[PDB]
């Protein structure tokens, strides 16, 4: 039953190919960096810090969120094959498991349910039979839809910022004074004393739980 | 499973050959051994036949032994002269025949090599 | 078990009433159908080498140039999927 | 929960048994002087059965063919005779499927127990009933009950004079 | 994240902005109300005397409640963050 | 829940068989001089089934042909004969499909206790029936029961007096 | 909890099997002069088992068939005869798949004791019964009880004068 | 936590079998002229079982087949005799899978001590019962037990004056 070697070499290095399509829509990562994306437009500065320091810290806070479903993925379904106890078809259909109950888990039963409509699909007796072509665009629009929210609950002490200074300003009768640059430094202060990166990395963290 | 009817025909034709082939050999070992009769095959008659048209246990089990489940009319050579030791072998058409049989194996080689060699260049890119 | 012929008995009572296509399935069965023809053939040289009687060595010549022609058309139909998805996949939308 | 809705069933179709038996053991024998009571063992398990059969075609006559291929031959040289006969056939066979779903709450053995009482004339003396009008109330009451072999069902019909 | 919550998010912020600039404009409209009053008593045209002590006591208010809007402001956004995880629906 | 709407049919049914069979009974017997009462075992078990029949085709003369091939060889040299005959047949074979859904709710065995009063004529003393009436009254429930042997029904119809 | 429910559905079913068997034994016997108490060895184990079953096709009348290749030869030179018969058949055999839920809270062994009072006449001497009325209420207990012998059921009817 | 629980279920089933066995033993013996005490040794351990059975094909009777290969040769030259069978044969077999999780809760093995009274005269002589009321007495309390064998339950009722 066991597939040639040339055929799991073939396969291997296929799906190799897929690791940006897997980590997009399948790890943690979607939901980052879309909300660095927008942080560093709330910040008043689009340049903030650079693009790669910022995806690079999505994969490293990826990986620290994805740890418990790797040792699970490395401990069911990776060891066997390593010492010959398994397939690799059987492995690919257990490794699976675990990373598709993360995905269900952050995935909002709506899109889930429109998804299955749209695919026409029979009764799904539990969550355990949901089929995987149904449970991935799913999990990626759950996914924007929570990004977009963290997002715009981010934008909320900055836009506070912008309206106060904008009012003092107006109030004074300064009105020909642009409040973007005198509010950006300050939006940097908020970010400073609060210690805005350690404590969005912790909420976003947590958020995944 | 189009690859296997495409080559279907010269493979076996191929081991039609070879199987006529042992017989013919075994023609030339026995061509001493009294009251042995030449037999050969018809190889137009058994190819087509073989064209147009056992029973192993079911191993339900993953513990028990495969065990097993174990066709050509052998026509008899017509003899060109009597022999008093009953020996139908003549040398000069059976010495015709294998040279014959091991020419047409080896253009069947060539044949279906050659099919080979076509669907494997029309792969390489 | 006992979940095997509950699963039976309802098989042959659907069988009585009638009395979605996948890539990916496809794929699987493709894969599938590459590795049973080289497990074949590797089966038959395998036997062959051990002085088993009724293979002949044409026939074992034959099954393997069968299955590394099957291997190279699969290897191929690989490699155009791969560069169709990596074509689709850089685009700026 | 879902047994007590089984022993409510079960009485009901006991008191039901029982009514058509009073029915019927009523304007012969007299209001109260019959007496009958029902007990029913039921059939609450879920069962689930597919069946197949196949028409036999060992037969010549009643077997259905496809293909047929038969090859005979026979080099006559009984001195060097040589019969080869080489058959093959295809068949086509009958085939039914069945697939039943029992009902659940079926009765599998009514036992039921009848009693009588005496007949008191204008004197007023308990003359006991005959055997005719015994065989009589206890066919009526086979007939009532639905009585069955197959089921295994026991009836029991005694005459006694009623207590005051 | 029903549209009620989002609303009670958005006052619970407008008020900490409000309470933010009440104290900075309370003081800059009183300082311009007392000029113009006094420009009007003495009877003198020009827009710009209520400037000048506008900027210093809105500087004086900074330097008297600094440490006090940015504590309360520091400590709604570490709220705010604190409890970010836990309103997505 | 179902239990009950299945008694409640079994009532219905045993209700409407014991009203035609008194129908019939009271013009001749007279009203209140007869007395029936019906139980009825029935079927609540969805049952489906397909089934499957091929003609037979081994006579040569009902025989439907697609394609035959019919190889002989006789070469004479009885002697040294060589007579070969190698015979393919492809067949076409009738074949009737039928798919059936029992009705949920059949009756399986009916079985009805009637019984008959006697005859008080002017002077009032209760003179039984006859035989032939007691034929003819059989006769009537079996008609009205809807008697049948396959299914396995009884009858039985008695003659008593009925009580005060 | 569950075992407390269990508990009370046993408690229910041996009460209404008592109720039964006092409801015939009060007219005769009389009220008071019968008591009865049933306990019962009840089933709250999960049981599902799925049968399979084959018709044996070992007979060639009952056999059916697939498609039949039948190898005849007989080179006759007993001088030196050779036979050589190679038969290949393929069957089709009957199926049939029943799968059986049992249900929670059969019954499996019901033992059963009842005890009757003596008979005090008018002039108050507690005269016992006798033989047949024993054997009388017996039956009638059991008929009750629905006794069986696959169960296991044991019955017992003393007679004895109640106490005061 | 869980233990207390399982007491509580002890105490209450051997309460019940008390109060059974008390209920028949009362009326004959008297209120108070007879104590009785029940212990239970239960089964609270989690059982899980699954059997497989397959029915005997040795006989070639009741052996089903799917397909047959038999090669037979004879080439008689004893003499020479050269015979050669070769048999293939594939079988199907009836199988019946039970699933079966026992209850906890379920009572291993009962025990019962009963303890009866003298009988005092009008005159007041405690005067000790006779043997065939003793054996009343233990038949009904066997009766009450739900007395078996398999289980190892034991009986011991005694007679002896009570104290005062």
């Amino acid at each position: 039953q066991s597939w040639s070697l040339s055929v799991q070499t073939l396969v291997f290095i296929t799906s190799l190919t897929f690791l940006p399509a897997i980590l997009l829509m399948m790890t943690s990562f979607t939901r980052i960096i879309i909300v660095f994306g927008l942080l560093r437009n709330a910040l008043g500065t689009p340049s903030a810090p650079p693009n790669q320091v910022l995806l690079g810290l999505a994969l490293f806070l990826t990986f620290f969120i994805m740890s418990p479903v790797i040792d699970k993925i490395y401990v069911d379904a990776y060891q066997p094959f390593s010492e010959q106890k398994i397939s690799m078809q059987e492995a690919l259909d257990k490794g699976a498991q675990p990373l598709r109950a993360f995905m269900l888990r952050q995935t909002r039963e709506a899109d889930l349910a429109l998804f299955a409509r749209l695919a026409n699909s029979g009764p799904l007796q539990g969550p355990e039979a949901v089929p995987m072509r149904i449970l991935l665009p799913a999990y990626v629009t759950s996914e924007l839809k929570t990004a977009f929210q963290i997002g715009f609950t981010i934008f909320i002490p900055f836009l506070i910022i912008d309206l106060v200074i904008a009012s003092v300003l107006m109030a004074l009768g300064m009105m020909m004074v642009p409040p973007a640059t005198i509010a950006l430094p300050f939006k940097l202060m908020l970010f400073v004393l609060v210690d805005g990166w350690q404590l969005l990395m912790g909420s976003l963290a947590q958020s995944f739980y | 499973d189009r690859l296997d009817a495409a080559l279907r025909f010269q493979q076996e034709a191929l081991n039609l050959r070879a199987q006529r082939q042992e017989i013919l050999a075994a023609n030339i070992a026995n061509a001493d051994t009294p009251g042995y009769q030449a037999r050969d095959i018809d190889f137009a008659s058994e190819l087509k036949k073989v064209m147009v048209r056992g029973v192993a246990l079911t191993l339900t089990s993953s513990h028990h032994i495969p065990a097993q489940a174990v066709a050509v009319d052998l026509l008899y050579r017509v003899p060109d002269q009597p022999s008093l030791d009953g020996n139908t072998v003549d040398m000069d058409r059976e010495r015709t025949q294998f040279a014959d049989n091991s020419l047409k194996y080896q253009m069947g080689l060539t044949v279906l090599g050659s099919q080979l060699k076509g669907m494997m260049n029309v792969l390489q890119g | 078990a006992i979940q095997g012929i509950e699963g039976v008995i309802s098989q042959l009572q659907a069988t009585a009433m009638a009395a979605t296509v996948s890539f990916a399935g496809q794929l699987h069965a493709a894969l599938d159908r590459i590795s049973d023809r080289q497990a074949a053939a590797r089966v038959q040289a395998e036997k062959f080498t051990l002085g088993e009687p009724g293979i002949a060595l044409n026939d074992v010549m034959a099954d393997m140039q069968k299955a590394s022609v099957s291997m190279q058309m699969g290897i191929q139909v690989r490699n155009k999927l791969v560069a169709a998805y990596q074509e689709v996949m850089s685009m700026q939308v | 929960d879902l047994n007590d809705a089984q022993l409510k069933f079960a009485n009901d179709v006991e008191s039901r048994i029982q009514r058509r038996i009073e029915a019927i053991l009523s304007p012969i024998v007299g209001n109260g002087n019959v007496h009958a009571q029902v007990t029913a063992q039921l059939d609450f398990a879920n069962k689930e059965q597919t069946e197949e059969h196949y028409s036999p075609n060992g037969d010549a006559s009643k077997a259905t063919l496809r293909s047929r291929q038969l090859n005979i031959s026979e080099q006559v040289g009984a001195g060097p005779r040589s019969t080869q006969r080489n058959e093959t056939s295809n068949y086509e066979v009958d085939r039914t499927i069945r697939h039943t779903k029992m009902n659940v709450g079926d009765i599998e053995r009514l036992s039921v127990a009848v009693v009588v009482n005496y007949k008191t004339l204008a004197d007023g003396k308990p003359l006991p009933l005959t055997a005719d009008q015994m065989k009589q109330i206890e066919d009526l009451t086979r007939e009532a009950m639905g009585f069955s072999d197959k089921r295994g069902d026991t009836l029991n019909v005694v005459n006694s004079p009623f207590s005051a | 994240m029903t549209p009620e919550s989002v609303m009670m998010m958005g006052t619970e912020a407008m008020k900490v902005a409000l309470a933010l600039a009440a104290p900075l404009l309370l003081v800059a409209l009183i300082t311009g109300l007392i000029i113009s009053i006094l420009q009007a008593a003495t009877q003198i045209n020009e827009m710009t005397l209520s400037f000048i002590p506008k900027i210093v006591a809105v500087f004086i208010a900074i330097i008297v409640a600094g440490p006090w809007m940015l504590n309360l402001l520091l400590d709604y956004v570490r709220t705010l963050f604190s409890n970010l995880p836990y309103i997505i629906g």
